[PDB]
């Protein structure tokens, strides 16, 4: 796959469980984006986004197998946060969709 | 080593985590952490009408996906 | 001399797309490091075919 | 047909990560350390004087304004020293540690438990189990012995 | 001499945005590393065309 | 000589903010290395224009 859009429910509060997504690039695409952005000057291309030029240099210092593990690890944490948010949203929306049944 | 054996770095971390959860003392913390290592999940795919276990990637960590 | 190209190799292997902007600072160290050799080589050749 | 009723938020946005500045001023006196296990944190941006980590390359020390660097954590123990001279030690299972030039250390791990919650008694039995697995010739069991030994040997040496 | 450009390559790969700030401390280290060779070369060239 | 600048580059890469505070140390080391070179050169010039 080239882009993995994880979809889940975000527990904003007990009365609001909206959607939320993680747009994960591919590793072979992400490494190339890493080098491309690490070369040029670091200008944020979208409001509310954090600058990351020093990171994409330092990761370039890191070895190959370790960067493979970097991507797999951070993506695993993304997945896990999605599952956790949906568990809390499951148990928060059930009480609402059950008290209305009552 | 375990690298070229075929297992992932993430299965490796989970093996380490299982061991840590073993040796630690009995208490509320262990009550929390045995949950974060126990395997109870599964996988399924839908046949023409029936359910079937997608056993190409096992949950247990000693095995290797193929 | 080989130190300069070794630097270019490990620099490009550190940053591939930078490989274009590093080569200008690679030839400059190549010639002027070679240039000293020329002068060092010049004397020995200038030492013989003109001096008695 | 309705044109795209839904517009799901980018879940990354809800977080508030650092803004890595190259620095036009001085360094703080204490690193802002944040340490996280699987999903829940144990420490949220707490002031800390220094911290020592274990890696595959070896063991490293981190102070305020440490050079921006990132690398694998090897499965072992961790030492944290707060400004009051005290100390706090945490067993970990791998992870990645990011040290900002501004003095903000973000650590992500799969597990984090203090040394106080482990006993040498229960640790001792698992050692020879791992050794028997390591000596038992089998690719599925040999590695398990090796890995459990990798995490137990720093604990056996640290408690002693 | 080539050590200086070698360092500039590895440093530029480390942080290309810093590449502009570093080259003043490169050329400076370059010429005055080259300069000693001139001071060493000049002798041997000053050694001959004036001395008997 | 370049070994001084070769550090200051890499250092300046690994921490741009400290590039200004490591500058005096770099200048000092360069100057002292160059002073040793200069004394040798002084012997070379002093060896001739006074001695018979």
């Amino acid at each position: 796959w080239d882009r993995a859009q994880i979809v889940y429910n975000r527990y904003h509060g007990a009365a609001s469980q909206k959607l939320a997504i993680f747009n994960l690039p591919k590793f072979e695409d992400w490494k190339q984006k890493l080098e491309e952005d690490s070369a040029g000057d670091g200008k944020i291309e979208e409001d509310g986004l954090l600058q990351s030029l020093p990171m994409k240099t330092a990761l370039g210092e890191l070895e190959e197998t370790a960067v493979e593990d970097f991507y797999n690890f951070h993506s695993c944490l993304a997945v896990l946060n999605a599952v956790s948010e949906n568990e809390l949203s499951e148990y928060a929306a059930r009480i609402v969709a059950v008290e209305n049944q009552l | 080593s375990w690298r070229d054996a075929g297992i992932s770095y993430l299965r490796y971390l989970s093996i380490v985590t299982r061991c840590i959860h073993e040796v630690q003392k009995e208490g509320p913390l262990l009550t929390k952490n045995v949950r974060f290592s126990t395997i109870g999940w599964k996988s399924l795919y839908l046949d023409h009408g029936a359910t079937k276990e997608y056993t190409a990637i096992p949950a247990e960590l000693e095995k290797i996906p193929e | 001399v080989a130190m300069c190209f070794s630097s270019y190799m490990l620099a490009a292997a550190r940053q591939p797309n930078m490989s274009a902007k590093l080569l200008p600072y690679c030839i400059l160290g190549f010639a002027l490091s070679e240039a000293l050799a020329l002068f060092t080589l010049l004397i020995a050749l200038l030492e013989l075919f003109v001096f008695s | 047909q309705d044109p795209r009723k839904f517009f799901p938020d980018n879940g990354f946005r809800f977080f508030d990560g650092p803004e890595d500045s190259f620095g036009d001023g001085n360094i703080p006196a204490q690193i802002i350390l944040t340490l996280t296990r699987q999903d829940e944190f144990i420490l949220k941006q707490e002031p800390v004087a220094a911290i020592t980590i274990r890696t595959n390359e070896g063991e490293m020390g981190v102070l305020a304004g440490h050079e921006y660097t990132v690398q694998q954590l090897a499965p072992g123990i961790l030492e944290v020293e707060y400004e009051g001279g005290k100390k706090d030690q945490y067993v970990i299972s791998g992870g990645f540690a990011h040290v900002n030039d501004t003095g903000v250390v973000d650590i992500n791990t799969v597990e984090a438990v203090p040394l106080e919650e482990i006993d040498h008694e229960k640790l001792a039995k698992a050692l020879e189990e791992a050794r028997a697995k390591s000596q038992s010739p089998d690719e599925a069991v040999r590695i398990q012995g090796e890995i459990a030994l990798e995490i137990f040997e720093p604990l056996e040496a640290a408690l002693h």
